[PDB]
């Protein structure tokens, strides 16, 4: 259900969004760091950027 | 899919849906190295700031990276504020 | 001599007047910036994250040591690393003390006058 | 100025561009970022590039695993990063030599020869299967390590070739 992707810059972690209504940070190659939403409601999200000081 | 290299801002890597990916030069485009797929076609791909990470992820969750073994670690850098113990 | 062991009132009766002052204010119950995608929103979490953590059968059990630790600890604005769930897989958010403290003057202070 | 690497490669090409660059000092570990910043109207060499690493100690370390060895014609040039108040850091003058013996080339040359004075750009012309052409420009910081190592010897008799001013 995977919808959108991006990297942060800083860390190992990958920031993923389904397609359930979240978005969420992964440690490597198979384990999860956080999984948040700033997400409303419905699907999760079209897109996921990194950036100096944090993820949009 | 058509994704110019994060250290290298001509070089770029250019994949199908099914996923003939090649690191590919902008100015000579002889020198390809048409890394084939031998496995399921994608959704979407990203890249490697360390140069050397491979990541095809479909709805799986199911990462792997194809490049030589330069290094065990996996992404760039390495500073999380709660690196394995909140 | 037995006033020695009552007196860790009078700021705890502040904090939750601070607490309780703003915390379901009726504009306030559903508005923008009190959802999920809303501002001030772990503030209602960790709220009642003290006021209803389930036991290993889920029952939201008290034990009200813990409850206490964590008013000083949030009352004090220490750095710390805190885990927090839904319980399911979302809005996870490891946060520290003073800009929770900072927050809530803030809000505290909108509320009292513009 | 410049307490990072800034290592600067001059004397550019037109059209070989940043790729067999990268693919070389590719196992040094070290490898910040590398940029040739441009004009707009322009594809003809300019004359300045960026191969920037960290620190100033990864230029070194990447000179002291193995440097200026031979492929495509092309040695990395050193970080000089020298401006308007430089009009004579690197442009004080040279030793422009007329018959320099024809197996000098730059290591050896600034090996033997960092006893008196120290070279900045042995701009010297080397070329068909290691033959220095005689014309070549023995490059320092000054005119006065120059003048050092001409008083020393101006070249000396190693096949008896002695060098010019």
């Amino acid at each position: 259900e995977i919808t959108a992707i991006s990297f942060d810059e800083k860390a190992n972690l990958i920031w993923s969004g389904d397609s359930y209504g979240c978005i969420s940070s992964y440690d490597p190659t198979f384990q999860l760091y956080t999984r948040y939403r700033g997400h409303i409601g419905g699907n999760s999200v079209k897109d996921i950027l990194s950036h100096r000081d944090g993820i949009l | 899919f058509v994704q110019l290299h994060p250290l290298l801002p001509t070089v770029m890597i250019v994949a199908s849906s099914s996923g003939s990916f090649d690191f590919i030069d902008l100015s000579n485009p002889t020198l390809r190295t048409q890394y084939v797929h031998p496995c399921q076609s994608i959704k979407k791909l990203c890249l490697s700031p360390n140069g050397d990470v491979l990541g095809i992820l479909e709805a799986d969750n199911h990462l792997d990276t194809w490049r030589r073994s330069s290094n065990n670690m996996g992404m760039f850098t390495n500073t999380p504020e709660m690196l394995a113990y909140p | 001599s037995v006033l020695s062991r009552e007196l860790e009132n009078g700021r705890l009766f502040r904090l939750v007047n601070k607490l309780n002052c703003i915390f379901g204010r009726i504009e306030s119950r559903i508005d923008i910036n009190w959802s999920e995608s809303g501002t001030k929103f772990p503030i209602i979490l960790f709220y009642d994250y003290v006021f209803h953590q389930v036991d290993s059968n889920g029952k939201p059990i008290m034990d009200l040591t813990h409850v206490l630790r964590c008013l000083n600890k949030l009352d004090a604005g220490i750095q710390e690393k805190l885990m927090l769930v839904t319980p399911d897989e979302l809005n996870c958010i490891i946060i520290s003390y003073k800009q929770l403290k900072d927050l809530i003057e803030s809000t505290f202070r909108s509320i009292t006058q513009a | 100025e410049n307490s990072s690497a800034s290592l600067y490669v001059g004397d550019l090409e037109p059209s070989v561009s940043e790729a067999h660059l990268y693919d070389i000092f590719s196992p040094i570990g070290s490898v910040s970022s590398i940029r040739v910043c441009r004009d707009a109207i322009t594809k003809t060499s300019l004359g300045y590039a960026y191969v920037n690493f960290n620190d100033h100690e990864a230029g070194r370390k990447a000179i002291e695993q193995l440097n200026y060895t031979p492929i495509k014609g092309r040695l990395c040039r050193i970080m000089w990063s020298q401006r308007d108040p430089s009009l004579r850091k690197k442009g004080s003058g040279n030793i422009f030599i007329k018959n320099l013996h024809p197996d000098i080339d730059n290591k050896a040359l600034y090996d033997t020869f960092s006893v008196f004075g120290d070279i900045l750009s042995s701009k010297i012309a080397t070329d068909e299967n290691g033959k220095s052409k005689g014309f070549g420009f023995v490059h320092f910081e000054e005119e006065g390590a120059a003048k050092e190592a001409i008083d020393a010897l101006n070249g000396m008799l190693l096949n008896g070739q002695e060098i010019y001013v």
